[PDB]
């Protein structure tokens, strides 16, 4: 095994002779992005993995965040109507899409 | 003009120094690391030797009787039989038939050649670093030899320099250690006077030359097979010979960082680890006034091609604007980009070339020529050879630009997502204030 | 039988140890601290002794002038004047009135009598002790030098000794030592190449064979007066000379714990702190099978007199029923006292007497005689001598025992204070009880 630091073997009488390795692999960088993962998964295939999961469960958590808070203030803005038996003011039902599509 | 730096403790590395005074053109040095040398410092504890059994021939006293006598012999034995009937080519001598005794006596003794070939067992702490530097500015050439702790200056050509004490304070030779010829080995040696037979230091002397000796080889006599002469005995083999088929491994095919053990006297050479600041007293006839030094302005960087190989793989190009021609020191202030030379020839023509080596993607680094500034930024492509024979030239990197393309696509799809959320916040604020306001 | 114990490392004191085998009679040993020796580890920094200044003859040139030439010599000064019109005794050569020139020069050099007087620096660390304990036993007698390390056994008439390593980690030299003749100094030298005129260090060589030399005494040359030929020169005067009138104090006279300093090889001597464990390994022969030795019943303790002085003050009686006379072996338990003796003769009449040292008011100690035992309680009177010019022979522990008068006092006080709150206890939980029964 030769990793980046570089190693030495001695073979009879001969002087130590010293190899290191450099840093190539198979992956495209300035690509697509899913080219990029598998250019820096060639290099230290344990963090990139590591890294792509924390930012993607970061990314679904922030969406469903923020999904949940159009629904609240959806739900917030529009129960009002329901406990008086008055109309659904068209104006905001375009807008505001709820649960009766025409029926009150 | 005192100044002060940090230099990596790794043999060949181009390291350069920038000095930049306020009222004259900067200046800047290189400092190569040429050689080192780690030395412990040694307390010797005892020699082991192969030993050589000393046996004198056999007293035969007959028609009567002898005594043991003691002596201060080391790991003497000595018995006398009785009834011994022995015999000799001519005849069988010594007329009483039953009435006749033998006295056998031996001994231990260091061996003839123990002077030429022994094992020696020593106590190490307390390593002293030494090393051989080569250091360039300007017109000045020549190699210096320091020792590497902050007690220690030396004048290159009117500059006073001072080698700090080294960062770590790690050593590869443990506690107790056993030298033989050139190889150095980790081992517990048994103390002083507790010797076991048959294993190392089964007879220990306290200097070569010393005369006392302390000998434990189980030496034991047996009494004469009947009509012979022979004095037998029986004794447990060499331990210094059974050591040497034994002894396993060494520390010149173990020691760590790949850093040679040599001997005579015990040193670890050119063993990369730490740092070694630097301590400097420049004089003021190295520097240049700055009205003798060329003005640069409108200075650009631009990048030709670029591969992150351990030479120097990348071409950079400077545009400038000058009115007169001289010589300018060229200076990377960042180590994701080690450049390979130190002064560039400045013309009116305005370009200039450079050579640079990196470990990064996408490197961003700023670079100076005079007093002139420019940003560089480049894309570089993975090279093809996978084994190279030479050591790496670069400060090893890897972390992109935050302008680089993957980052630049994670600010993107970050953007995007607080965008979203924001837009989320203000909603939900005016529906809120909506309905307070009710 | 393996054995272990702790001695103080107090030269002088008579330390007894004591053996208690199962199935044989006790033994009592007797150890003695002699000579104890403090080596630390040198590092030869570099040696100093006083300048000689070198002045060669001036070359006045006659109608002419003369170019000055650089040399590499320590401190070399060398200066070319004109106009000169010099004079000598019988008249003034240089026939041309004013186009004459003499040319000037000196330097520094190492002093004739520099390998007889001068003053080393060295740094001192990780410091082994050397010791030489006598040991007495039964019929054993001897002395012995012994390395205070736990890798050194010596062999006392068939017995191992291993003194175990010290146990605290003191020495009284400071990282920079100066020796000089015989006196030791905790001093801070200036480093190698950067001493500064008029102190210590002005000339500085690696060592008083080396050849080369690092001056700096600020020779300086002036011009000659008119009609003269005498080279004037000025010079600060020699650093060594200031340092050896303004030295400063010394360790001789200034170290802790009362141990001397001495020089060649340098070492602290007889130097009193901590303790060194001891290891041993008797063999089967130094005991008495239990059915030789006499048996021992009804041991009573009487006290004589008792006066806890530096000395062996105390007088200490036994009574014992016997049937055989021979040897037992006495001891105490406590170090509240220390005994003289280590052996006493039994005989029919059933009265021995032995010596004590103790430092206490009123001490309780478990004595044995053989296999006996008793407990010994005395009061002692204070001694009236002031000053004594000998070592105490105590353990130095001043608490009294609970039976003692003093805290008998404090007991009956405390008893009937106790049995106050304990009445009032009583009094209130029986009321309270009363009062909730109700
Ligand atoms: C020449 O040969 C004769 C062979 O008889 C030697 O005579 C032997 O001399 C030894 C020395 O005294 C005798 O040993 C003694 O034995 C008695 C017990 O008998 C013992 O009590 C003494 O302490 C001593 O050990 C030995 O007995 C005797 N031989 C006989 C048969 O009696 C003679 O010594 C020889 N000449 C020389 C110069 O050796
Ligand atoms: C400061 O001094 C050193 C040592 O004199 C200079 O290094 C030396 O540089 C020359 C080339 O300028 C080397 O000569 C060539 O070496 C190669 C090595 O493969 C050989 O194949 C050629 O035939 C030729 O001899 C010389 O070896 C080299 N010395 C060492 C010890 O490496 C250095 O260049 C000087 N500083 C400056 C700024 O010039
Ligand atoms: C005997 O005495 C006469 C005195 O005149 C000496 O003549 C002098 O010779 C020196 C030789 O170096 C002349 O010095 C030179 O002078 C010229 C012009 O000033 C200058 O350019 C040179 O650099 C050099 O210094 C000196 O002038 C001259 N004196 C005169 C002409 O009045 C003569 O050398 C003596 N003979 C000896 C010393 O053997
Ligand atoms: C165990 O052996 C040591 C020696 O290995 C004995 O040391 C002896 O100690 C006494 C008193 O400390 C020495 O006597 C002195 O002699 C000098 C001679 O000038 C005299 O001036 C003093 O007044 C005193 O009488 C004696 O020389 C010395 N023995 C030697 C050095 O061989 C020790 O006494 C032995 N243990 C016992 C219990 O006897």
């Amino acid at each position: 095994p030769v990793p980046v630091d570089g190693m030495e073997y001695h073979w009879g009488n001969n002087d130590p002779v010293r190899l290191w390795s450099q840093l190539t692999t198979e992956g495209k960088p300035h690509g697509w992005p899913h080219q990029i993962v598998q250019y820096y998964y060639g290099l230290y295939p344990a963090a990139t993995v590591s890294a792509v999961v924390g930012m993607s469960l970061l990314a679904l958590i922030s969406i469903f965040a923020s999904c949940y808070m159009l629904v609240a203030a959806r739900s917030k803005c529009l129960t009002p109507y329901a406990l008086t038996p008055g109309a659904a003011v068209p104006w905001t039902l375009g807008i505001l899409c709820c649960a009766p599509r025409a029926h009150a | 003009y005192e100044h002060s730096t940090v230099m990596p403790n790794v043999v060949g590395f181009p390291y350069k120094a920038h000095i930049e005074r306020p009222g004259y053109s900067p200046l800047t040095l290189q400092m190569q690391v040429v050689e080192t040398s780690l030395e412990p410092t040694l307390n010797l504890e005892y020699i082991t030797c192969e030993y050589k059994t000393v046996v004198p021939s056999p007293y035969v006293k007959c028609c009567g009787a002898s005594e043991c006598s003691t002596k201060e012999k080391p790991d003497y034995q000595c018995k006398v039989y009785t009834g011994v009937y022995p015999f000799m080519w001519g005849g069988a001598y010594c007329f009483c038939d039953s009435e006749n005794t033998q006295l056998s006596e031996a001994y231990v003794d260091r061996s003839d050649v123990c002077r030429h070939d022994h094992a020696s067992a020593y106590k190490a702490h307390t390593a002293s670093l030494k090393a051989k530097v080569r250091v360039m500015y300007g017109n000045v050439n020549q190699t210096v030899d320091v020792y590497v702790n902050g007690d220690h200056a030396v004048t290159i050509g009117g500059t006073q320099f001072i080698f700090g004490p080294l960062s770590s304070a790690w050593t590869p030779f443990d506690n107790k250690i056993v030298v033989y010829k050139d190889e150095v080995f980790n081992q517990d040696f048994p103390p002083y006077g507790s010797g076991q037979p048959g294993r190392f230091g089964d007879i220990q002397s306290r200097t070569v030359e010393s005369n006392d000796l302390y000998a434990n080889t189980a030496l034991k006599l047996a009494r004469p097979s009947p009509g012979m002469v022979h004095v037998p005995y029986t004794q447990t083999p060499s331990g210094f010979k059974y050591w040497l088929k034994e002894k396993g491994t060494a520390l010149n095919t173990k020691a760590p960082f790949g850093c040679q053990i040599k001997t005579n006297p015990v040193r670890a050479m050119n063993c990369a680890v730490g740092n070694i600041p630097v301590s400097m007293n420049l004089p003021d006839s190295a520097f240049t006034r700055i009205v003798e030094a060329p003005t640069i302005i409108d200075l650009t960087c631009t990048v030709a091609t670029c591969t992150h190989s351990s030479d120097f793989g990348g071409v950079l190009t400077l545009t400038y604007k000058t009115d007169k021609n001289g010589d300018c020191s060229v200076h990377s202030h960042s180590n994701v980009a080690t450049l390979q030379e130190a002064t560039a020839k400045v013309k009116t023509a305005g370009k200039v070339t450079l050579h640079f080596s990196t470990a990064s993607a996408s490197p961003s680094f700023v670079v100076s020529l005079c007093s002139a500034r420019a940003t560089c930024s480049a894309s570089c492509e993975p090279p093809k050879d996978h084994i190279v024979p030479y050591a790496a030239s670069h400060s090893n990197v890897v972390f992109p630009d935050m302008s680089g393309t993957a980052l630049s696509w994670v600010q993107k799809i970050s953007g995007g997502l607080g965008a979203f959320a924001i837009g989320a916040i203000l909603v939900l604020v005016v529906v809120t204030c909506i309905g307070l306001r009710r």
